[PDB]
């Protein structure tokens, strides 16, 4: 049995999206379908279920006037359609079979991400990270969208006493920062650059951090 | 129909005996099928859940003898009987009886020994300055427990507005937290004030680690 969902969406404020979940393995009108909101940091929100058999939706009360669950029986496939998109509706969203013996969610789909902003996509910024036993270097990516962006140290050859902080999405456009801490005895002696990538705009960047 | 779980975060040691509760605001028993309609799921990071008890306390097909569901009516248990590695993730309560309601969920991390953060702060860069904007970045790295505050003061007046504020997820190799703190403001604004502080609250220090730089 397998549920295979559609690819990320991004979408600005009021548009529409739909997500699909194609369904493999099983008599697809035997089973509900279901759909769960999971927003970036926080837990799962049951949104309601869709009888495969008759067809019928059933919604929670967060979720009436604005989604839809439909299907395509024939093709086992089940679509979740929101309209008016605001920023809240940014999230991944499940789909996930019902199983009777239990009433549980025990097939999943991998899941879709949707993130609703007025951004175009735009290149970030990078800027360095300088101070003033060990020293604590950084660099900035601030202004970007959408994600992801991947940062890297020394094209990769510094590996320990590295970690990137998870972008934050603010007023539209995303900033992150990273960080790496290296021996004072080898900083500025030996160089400490940050690799910078952003694949939606081709960015590519690298920043030498200098005293 | 309320699902609540507590604690909301549970450091754990491998090997060990680990607990977890659910309660619910209404009774989950149906007495015509002396059924407790109450799951169980894991959901590690970046994959979908997975269920692992139902009818709160048959385990699913494959899943592990090490995990336990257990109680009735309105309080429930998960039972890790010896916690290895691959078990740390969110685990969360979902009630059928009416509707599909999940709880909040519980957090496994791995608990080690206090460490206090070590706090950098960093004044803009020239390139930003160039561009007319201008960020302050404070790290808290590397510290544990979870809990910390982070205050800024500029000029020795505490500054609230313009603060982004970023943390990281337990790191697997050390098990330490991490904080990042970015202030912004304009070019024009950095170069009216002297002073900027970083300022830290965590439970290894009985005052507030400080750092800060001048001009
Ligand atoms: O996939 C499903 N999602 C949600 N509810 C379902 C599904 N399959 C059956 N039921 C409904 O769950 C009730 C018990 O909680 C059953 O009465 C049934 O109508």
């Amino acid at each position: 049995i397998q549920l295979v969902q559609s690819g990320p969406e991004l979408k600005k404020p009021g548009e529409t999206v739909k997500i699909s979940c194609k369904a493999s393995g099983y008599t697809f009108t035997n089973f509900g379908m279901n759909w769960v909101k999971q927003a970036p940091g926080k837990g799962l929100k049951w949104m309601g279920w869709i009888k495969t058999y008759t067809g019928e939706p059933i919604y929670v009360d967060d979720f009436k006037g604005r989604f839809a669950f439909s299907l395509e029986t024939s093709a086992s496939t089940a679509y979740l359609q929101i309209n008016t998109l605001k920023n809240e509706d940014t999230a991944t969203y499940f789909c996930a079979r019902g199983r009777p013996e239990g009433y549980v969610l025990d097939y999943w789909g991998q899941g879709t991400s949707v993130t609703v902003s007025s951004a175009k996509t735009t290149p970030p910024s990078v800027y360095p990270l300088a101070p003033g036993s060990m020293v604590t270097l950084g660099c900035l990516v601030k202004g970007y969208f959408p994600e992801p962006v991947t940062v890297t140290w020394n094209s990769g050859s510094l590996s320990s006493g590295v970690h990137t902080f998870p972008a934050v999405l603010q007023s539209d456009l995303y900033t992150l920062s990273s960080s790496v801490t290296v021996p004072s005895s080898t900083w500025p002696s030996e160089t400490v650059t940050c690799n910078v990538a952003h694949p939606a705009s081709s960015t590519k960047v690298d920043k030498k951090i200098v005293p | 129909i309320v699902m609540s779980q507590s604690p909301s975060a549970l450091p754990v040691s491998v090997g060990e005996k680990v607990t977890m509760s659910c309660k619910s605001s209404q009774s989950l028993l149906n007495s015509r099928t002396r059924k407790n309609y109450l799951a169980w799921y894991q959901q590690k990071p970046g994959q979908s859940p997975k269920l692992l008890i139902y009818w709160a306390s048959t385990r699913e097909s494959g899943v592990p003898d090490r995990f336990t569901g257990s109680g009735s009516g309105t309080d429930f248990t998960l039972t890790i009987s010896s916690v290895q590695a691959e078990d740390l993730a969110v685990y969360y309560c979902k009630q059928s009886y009416n509707l599909w309601t999940f709880g909040g969920g519980t957090k496994l991390e791995i608990k080690r020994a206090d460490a206090a953060p070590t706090v950098s702060i960093f004044p803009p860069s020239s390139e930003q300055l160039t561009s007319g904007g201008a960020s302050v970045v404070c790290f808290l790295n590397n510290f544990y427990p979870k809990d910390i505050n982070v205050k800024w003061k500029i000029d020795g007046s505490e500054r609230q507005n313009g603060v982004l504020n970023s943390w990281t997820d337990q790191d697997s190799k050390d098990s330490t937290y991490s904080m990042s703190s970015t202030l912004t403001l304009t070019k024009d604004e950095y170069e009216r004030h002297n002073s900027y502080t970083c300022e830290a609250t965590h439970k290894t220090s009985t005052s507030p680690i400080v750092k800060s730089f001048n001009r």
